[PDB]
């Protein structure tokens, strides 16, 4: 019985022919400043990433999201520097194409265990609902939160079915400022799935 | 004997979907922009996709003057109508 | 982003000589069938010959629709005039 809908809302519900066509993929984003929204990850534990390689992780912004920083977790202190950024995604291939934004300065991967917050060079960015890809690069084998798992293996093209799950995309890129055109990923990490969260503005 | 060994065009999957009436790469829509060519042996046009890029070629035994000319003309008209840059 | 990545034609040395006013492959004759095309970044037509086979291609940045169409039309007309089979 749909009688409760009119009592709660005052209007009749709108059933469209494909059931679920209007349903967003996310319940909603709380735009209270200081909060962090994470991507779809299987396990938020520490693993050491390969240096001088860009790690690409999918992030589904299912509704308009106003962000002001990129937050990533360091599990164990490794002396080094890291750069983070956000890229668009080509729907035809799932590859990152254009750099939405990146941190104004490199973040330290050592000193303490916790969260590193990097202010984006555009200040405040309003992302319309689409798939984006967070890219993280480091000059050292930084130990970051997020490992491989079976819950995210559906988003990445696998060369073979893995037993312990798959991680993120990896591309060869000397550490530095992230380029406007994302280098094409050439391998799927079998153990690393770094998480870069968006801080609400 | 004069032989055409290659008549190949490269597109993005989005542009191909626009001109193939939304259908994927390996299928040629009869009401699309790649249908209506002179078939000599089989399907005159074959398309494939890789890494978001669509390759459209004329089949091995269908590469006569008419098919090449008509494919070029259709690509011209399609790019001009849809404001798609023809980089070549 | 529509681009032509390969527009190649294969002939014999004798047939190229017939269509190039009796000149060998390295040089396109200005009075031949491969001269008079639209030049966008240099010589639109380049010919090479390793064996008796000769390969005639459109240049890298000259592969627009018009060059392909006109090359196909000229090859057809020269093949019909000279009774050279266009086996493609």
């Amino acid at each position: 019985s749909i009688a409760w809908y009119r009592e709660l809302y005052g209007t009749e519900p709108n059933f469209n022919y494909p059931n679920g066509v209007l349903v967003p993929n996310h319940p909603g984003y709380n735009q209270t400043p200081g909060g962090i929204y994470l991507p779809n990850v299987a396990a938020l534990s520490g693993a050491a990433i390969t240096a001088n390689r860009i790690h690409y992780v999918y992030f589904q912004v299912a509704q308009t999201f106003v962000t002001d920083a990129l937050v990533f977790r360091v599990s164990t202190a490794v002396t080094g520097n890291a750069r983070v950024g956000l890229y668009t995604v080509d729907p035809s291939s799932g590859f990152p194409q254009f750099l939405v934004t990146q941190g104004s300065a490199a973040a330290l991967t050592g000193g303490s265990t916790g969260d590193r917050v990097v202010l984006i060079n555009r200040g405040i960015v309003t992302l319309p609902p689409t798939w984006y890809m967070t890219a993280i690069v480091s000059d050292v084998a930084a130990n970051l939160a997020g490992i491989n798992g079976s819950a995210t293996a559906q988003y990445y093209r696998q060369p073979s079915i893995p037993s312990g799950g798959s991680g993120c995309y990896t591309a060869p890129f000397t550490y530095g400022v992230l380029p406007d055109l994302a280098p094409t990923p050439d391998a799927v990490s079998t153990t690393n799935h770094p998480v870069v969260g968006l801080r609400t503005a | 004997a004069i032989t055409c060994t290659a008549c190949t065009f490269t597109m993005t999957d989005a542009e191909f979907a626009i001109l193939n009436e939304g259908v994927a790469a390996p299928t040629i829509d009869p009401r699309g922009s790649f249908a209506g060519l002179q078939s000599l042996s089989g399907a005159p046009i074959t398309a494939s996709a890789s890494a978001g890029t669509t390759t459209v070629v004329v089949a091995a035994s269908n590469r006569n003057d008419a098919n090449i000319r008509t494919l070029a003309q259709r690509l011209r008209r399609a790019a001009q109508a849809n404001r798609i840059t023809f980089t070549a």
